RNA sequence: UUUUGUCCCUCUCCAAACGAGAGUACAUGCAUGGGCUGGCAUGAGCGGCACGCUCCACGACCGUGGGGCUCGAGGGGCACUUUACGUCCCGAGGCGCUGAACCUUGAUGCUUGGAAUUUCAUGCUCAGGGACUUU
RNA sequence: GUGAGAUUGUGAAGGGAUCUCGCAGGCAUCGUGAGGGAAGUAUGGGGUAGUACGAGAGGAACUCCCAUGCCGUGCCUCUGGUUUCUGGAGUUUGUCGAAGGGCAAGUGCUCCGACGCUAUCGCACGGUGGUUCUCGGCUGAACGCCUCUAAGCCAGAAACCAGUCCCAAGACCGGGUGCCCG
RNA sequence: AAGAUUAUCCGCGCAAAGCGGAGGCAGUCCGUUUUUUUCUGGGUCUGCCGUUCGGUGGCAUGUGCUUGGCGCUGCCAUCUC
RNA sequence: AGCGACGUCGCUUUUUGAUCCUUCGAUGUCGGCUCUUCCUAACCUAGCGCCGCAGAAGACGCUAAGGGUUGGAUUGUUCACC
RNA sequence: CUAACGGAAUAUUUUUUCUUAAAUGCAACGUUGGAUACUGGAGCGGGGAAGGAUUUCGUGCCAACGGCACUCGUACACGA
């Protein structure tokens, strides 16, 4: 009910909104720009065009440009993940449920790696020993349900097996209120 | 309408909710006591002391928990105390009664 | 559960206040988007014509595209052009003409405004439609009406007025792959039941070897359409009032919300208007559900009722229902280690000092 | 090219299929995770003549003062008030010390936990597509 | 009656596939119901009335009205129940110099426990048309009478058939629409 | 499907009978009149002129809705087509 | 009414017999539990006809298989039986 | 479980130039360290008897084979 009898506000909105809308509406040039790219792109795959081409945003741009610009900034115009360290906090509750006392925790470990890939959007996880203990703290049945990491996606040269060339370390670090506290991204 | 208060807890039992027992009572009659969460019954049954049970109405009441500053303050309500006449009398009778 | 008064001609529980279970159903408007004529042919209804929106919103397109995803959304665009075709095909002339000429059931194409103003859980944000037959005087009159209602929006109250019995079509709550028992209700054998137990003793005869169908077997259970009847609409809601408000509920005397302290799991919702039906409701939690006019004449002690809510208790649920209204609840503890005084008072000056500083 | 499917991803569906969706990005999706909702039922910790608590007040956040309340014991025992060392109790006894406390109360309705599949914000962060069918 | 052109094809002085060819399809969407299936059921109150009926003894009946059953079919506000939420809390034994705080104890062990599940131990809901059965009839000739009967015809039962409901129309049902095609 | 109807149209009207409504202009390729009655056509290309739309913008307003944002119409003007 | 003797024909096959076709290089014996569905020679329910049916109550018949149709006890049971 | 190492811990793609990213191998199997458990001495421990006897070790080495599997061996191979 946010207006009535709160006199005259009406003219103010209708117009005011009239800009914000107009602006929003206005705010892009779209799909065909990409269809000029496509006829060529079907000739073979260009991601530097693609990660940024894939996203848009017309009601966001005073605020989305804030998150997008970092992330676009190495990443959405030409990928190239850093080489970053962040320190995080994860919610085991959903994670630990149901299945066996005897398996929850190893699987958690796997899952930890997985989260990390998931997080770093950009995959591969090496873990600190402390974490190793941290985990096996009880040993299976229980585990401590909330985790504190310092994680580094670090860059590597040509290395290793499989598919190697970029790599991560993830580590324990602690002090509770984890569920409030947050993860923060470690300036590099 | 009509909320009983689940005694033990004290909590208002809206028309649904909870469960109802009828006890005996000779200094009055025949009550019903309505219990909310059987946790409240069980504890009762478990014959705990309302005077120490956290969750009860008693427990606040008795326990520092209600106490003094919140609403138990006294000797601060409005009043007047002052000197009063007979009413329906000339000045001389009012002097005579008050005096000697 | 709800409170309302009893009475009838000579019931046992006449003259009583009663408390009853009720359902609440999220509601805002569907917008009328087309008109349909199927005509009855001696082979049933066959659609004869469909009548249009002239403006086609994105959601509805999102559904009206198999998806959004990369969707170019290009549906309707030609259709979209058609405002020109005022000066162009007077399709409307043709349609109507047909309608008059022949149509026999008129359905209206309506679809929802599917955000429903909901936040989160649940989704299928795709969008949804259905045909609604309209009945009540004269094809043209109907049509006019319909026509008049084209692009126009519907609120339940426009087709309803409460106290009413209505009928319901829904998908069961799902159970997946089901123990035949739940699916059908068979009874076991002893403890000494070698080689299993649920799976009952006798199922077919030699004659006829042809396994009989009056036995069943396991299977899905739940997730069914069922087209269920006689659900009374006990109340028709509107306009969520604010920075906390809408409701008002008489004897509430408070001006509450129509939302429980919880107010539906995964669904802390009430985000527009509601249908309060007496009783419960089919299907899975959190889901879309179809109200249809009742078919029973419903003549009854029941219809024939002065069901005219008074009052609804509005628990928590969640954690248990223990203290109605967060408002009340708040009182009872009132002060605690947090905030309150020993933190809030500090907070009020502290806050005051900061606020003043940033401005000056 | 139009795609749909598939990378991607949801839990309502869900054995698998299948389904149902989806983001498609900003008061978002997304998570930190805020707030907030619960729940269980007063922590650790520390304290008992101080300190706590409580009231008032000032400073207003504070420092602080005032007022008021509060203002928990069971212990084997042992020292020392001496040669003047002003300890100026010399004993009576007082002052401490002395292994464990036990329960308690207080600060503390604490403390603590609240998803898998909780509530939401005028919070925070993060990021938003590989394939391939393919007309 | 008997195309072409491309694509495409291979082992034998060439055929053909494939596609696309004088009007292709895609996608999507929304639809109809053939036809199948198909469900409710009885007893109780109120009441009639102590009325009818009966001389009495005794002693009935419908609407009508309220209910209820069992059955069916939904459901979870509530309540109950269920707990590996290893959720909380609590407790023993042992186990970690050391409290803390964990551990083991093949879910150590209790009390508490939402949620979810779920229970006739919880909550909800169960449509009106037709044709007939007997049967009675009506009319009614045979047969100058008469007859329900022949002709004719009315009315008609928990029966059946449909409505409703559950499937979705021929492995081969089709309509209506959006958008790309050709 | 509507007449044994393919011709400059549509609409309306059982149906009659009838009715109404029915843009232009120049430039351009090809060529008939014939289900027994066009009658210059056919045919595209352009050009050129104008209801509509389509877009642009603005101004009001109506409408409608959230974490006052989202959503849409009037009219006006512009813009374009 | 309702019967129905004496007769005297029917009718059936959830009886029991008779018969040995088949089955012995195999068609898993009791009972019972469960569970379905079906049959009608309808016990109950719907509705008709009769009554040696006043009421009352029963009885008889039709039309009807759509619907319904039990707990124990004792007894392996079956049957029996309270 | 984990890090590490060590084996044929081996790969990858291409528009782009391209490479991170974006899609699976390796070796699921070795070791050393590390982390967690378990047994629970009537040992899964440690020693005989019969039984067996080369299985032992060393070294090698990985076709089969050890029901997965081995880059490990009571295998093979070669010797001791």
């Amino acid at each position: 009910m946010t207006r009535a009898g709160f006199k005259g506000k009406v003219l103010g909105k209708e117009k005011k909104l009239a800009l914000l809308e107009a602006r929003k509406k206005a705010a892009e040039a779209r799909k065909s720009r990409d269809d000029r790219r496509w006829k060529r792109v079907l000739a073979k795959m260009d991601p530097e065009k693609r990660k940024k081409y894939h996203g848009v945003g017309n009601t966001a741009e005073h605020s989305r440009v804030r998150g997008c610009t970092r992330a676009s900034l190495f990443k959405r115009t030409g990928r190239k993940p850093d080489n970053i360290v962040m320190e995080a906090s994860i919610h085991l509750s959903k994670l630990l449920k149901k299945r066996t006392f005897h398996k929850r925790a190893p699987i958690a470990i796997k899952r930890i790696r997985s989260f990390v890939g998931k997080l770093m959007k950009t995959k591969d996880n090496r873990i600190d020993a402390s974490l190793n203990t941290f985990i096996w703290h009880k040993g299976v049945k229980g585990v401590p349900g909330r985790v504190r990491v310092r994680v580094e996606r670090k860059s590597e040269t040509m290395e290793g097996g499989k598919r190697k060339h970029f790599y991560t370390v993830i580590s324990h670090i602690p002090v509770p209120s984890f569920k409030n506290l947050t993860t923060k991204v470690i300036e590099q | 309408m009509r909320t009983i208060d689940c005694e033990f807890s004290h909590f208002a039992v809206h028309p649904g909710h909870g469960r109802r027992y009828v006890p005996f009572a000779f200094l009055s009659t025949k009550p019903v006591l309505t219990f909310a969460r059987p946790k409240c019954f069980a504890m009762y049954m478990r014959k705990k002391n309302p005077r120490f049970i956290a969750w009860t109405r008693t427990y606040r009441r008795i326990h520092r928990k209600t106490t003094t500053d919140r609403v138990g303050r006294r000797r601060a309500a409005r009043t007047v105390r002052a000197e009063r006449a007979i009413v329906g009398a000339e000045l001389s009778y009012i002097q005579e009664v008050r005096a000697k | 559960h709800i409170v309302r008064d009893v009475d009838r001609p000579g019931s046992k529980v006449n003259k009583k206040e009663v408390v009853e279970p009720v359902t609440i159903l999220e509601a805002p408007p569907m917008v009328v988007v087309g008109i349909v004529g199927y005509r009855q042919t001696p082979v049933g209804h066959k659609t004869i014509g469909t009548v249009w929106a002239h403006h086609t919103s994105v959601e509805f397109r999102r559904r009206f595209y198999k998806n959004w995803k990369q969707s170019a959304q290009l549906a309707f665009t030609k259709r979209k052009q058609f405002a020109r075709t005022t000066e162009g095909r007077l399709a409307e002339a043709r349609t109507l003409k047909a309608f008059e000429k022949k149509a026999d059931i008129i359905r209206v194409v309506a679809h929802t405004q599917l955000r429903k103003l909901r936040n989160n859980r649940v989704g299928v944000k795709k969008a949804h439609v259905s045909e609604i037959q309209i009945n009540g005087g004269t094809i043209a009159q109907k049509i006019e009406l319909a026509k008049s209602l084209l692009e126009k929006e519907v609120r339940i109250d426009s087709v309803f007025q409460q106290s009413e019995a209505c009928d319901v079509c829904a998908v069961t709550k799902g159970h997946g792959f089901t123990g035949v028992v739940k699916r059908w209700g068979v009874a076991c054998l002893p403890r000494k039941t070698h080689r299993g137990l649920r799976k009952v003793a006798c199922i077919g005869a030699w004659h006829p070897s042809r396994v009989m169908y009056t036995v069943a077997r396991a299977g899905q259970h739940g997730y069914h359409h069922r087209t269920h009847l006689n659900k009374k609409i006990y109340q028709l809601g509107r306009a969520v009032s604010m920075e906390p408000n809408q409701a008002t509920t008489a004897y509430d005397l408070t001006a509450k919300t129509i939302t429980p302290m919880g107010g539906f799991v995964g669904y802390g919702t009430v985000r527009n208007d509601y249908v309060m039906l007496k009783g419960s409701v089919a299907g899975p939690r959190r889901r879309v559900i179809t109200l249809r006019r009742p078919m029973a004449p419903q003549t009854s002690r029941k219809l024939t009722e002065k069901i005219t809510l008074k009052f609804i208790d509005t628990s928590s649920k969640i954690g248990h229902g223990r203290f109605q209204t967060k408002k009340e609840k708040s009182q009872w503890y009132g002060p605690l280690k947090k905030d309150r005084i020993r933190r809030e008072e500090r907070l009020r000056k502290e806050r005051a000092a900061r606020a003043a500083e940033r401005k000056a």
